């Protein structure tokens, strides 16, 4: 799931 | 720095959707609670939904307002997708309107009043939710509200919806707009008041039959100034409903009568009325 990751 | 699985604590289940799981979670280092939606990816591919999913994610990264679930972080690992949401301990709205009947007009005004400011928040970002009902109205610790369930929203279709809450335009045209929100919060103001919601029928279809119709009665104990509000709502042209764009918006809205007492500046600090 590429750039899925995120904060915040 | 991306968050991992291991950072956190899980512990009780806090429900389970179609395709999901929500658990409470700790964070180790902090010791901050967090609802985590869990994601298995599996399904999720066979059912065509990473974009569906991404665009949840978009969508609540966009929301920075107490009256909204805060998304504050995403993950994932081999299996899962992780979505840290803050958590609402005492559960659905719905919940309360089946457990004390209906609202006096006092916690009428006070939730209403808060939903109206979430919407102005949400129309505001040019966000249409598609889905609002109180099983999507989540409350806090402290009583307020924490609108949730994005999956379906629409940034400015789609046929999404829940039947006694859809809105004309929808099973006419297949084109929700921001309008559509103002009739589901007619729907749900009545509900309050009166403990059901307007259009009512044994299935599906009859109740779309009664929304084009607008085809629904008001309890002679209706609040009078509730009613009227519904009634500015509750109107089949999605351009004549009071909140709308075509109507300059939620200024003559938060005007209404209903709202007199109503301080928009602090709504969610106040301590919301008792619910009995
Ligand atoms: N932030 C939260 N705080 C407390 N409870 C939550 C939170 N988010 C979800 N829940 C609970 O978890 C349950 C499932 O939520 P989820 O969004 O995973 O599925 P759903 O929206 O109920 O159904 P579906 O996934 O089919 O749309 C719901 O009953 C909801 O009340």
């Amino acid at each position: 799931f590429p750039q899925f990751s995120y904060s915040a | 720095r991306k968050k991992r699985p291991e950072d956190f604590k899980f512990g009780k289940i806090l429900g389970e959707g179609s395709f999901s799981t929500v658990v409470l979670a700790r964070e180790l280092a902090t010791s901050r609670e967090y609802a985590i939606k869990i994601l298995e990816k599996r399904h999720i591919i066979k059912e065509n939904k990473v974009p569906y999913v991404t665009r949840e994610r978009d969508v609540m990264s966009r929301l920075d307002h107490p009256f909204f679930v805060k998304l504050y972080f995403t993950f994932q690992d081999d299996e899962k997708l992780y979505f840290g949401l803050s958590y609402a301990k005492n559960g659905e709205l719905l919940k309360y309107i089946r457990k004390i009947g209906s609202f006096d007009e006092t916690c009428t005004r006070f939730y209403t009043a808060e939903i109206v400011s979430a919407l102005e928040y949400l129309h505001g970002k040019g966000i249409i939710h598609r889905d609002l009902k109180p099983e999507n109205i989540l409350l806090n610790e402290d009583m307020h509200i924490q609108i949730t369930d994005f999956g379906t929203a629409k940034v400015l279709n789609s046929f999404v919806g829940t039947a006694q809450y859809v809105s004309p335009e929808l099973l006419t045209e297949k084109s929700a707009c921001k309008s559509s929100d103002l009739w589901a919060l007619g729907c749900i103001i009545y509900q309050l008041v009166a403990g059901l919601p307007p259009f009512r029928a044994g299935n599906e279809g009859l109740i779309f039959a009664k929304i084009i119709k607008l085809e629904y009665d008001f309890p002679e104990k209706f609040f009078p100034k509730a009613r009227d509000l519904v009634e500015k709502l509750l109107v089949l042209d999605a351009t004549k409903r009071l909140g709308c764009e075509e109507m300059e918006g939620y200024g003559p809205l938060k005007a209404h009568p209903f709202f007199e007492s109503v301080t928009w500046e602090n709504l969610h600090q106040q301590t919301p009325p008792k619910l009995t």
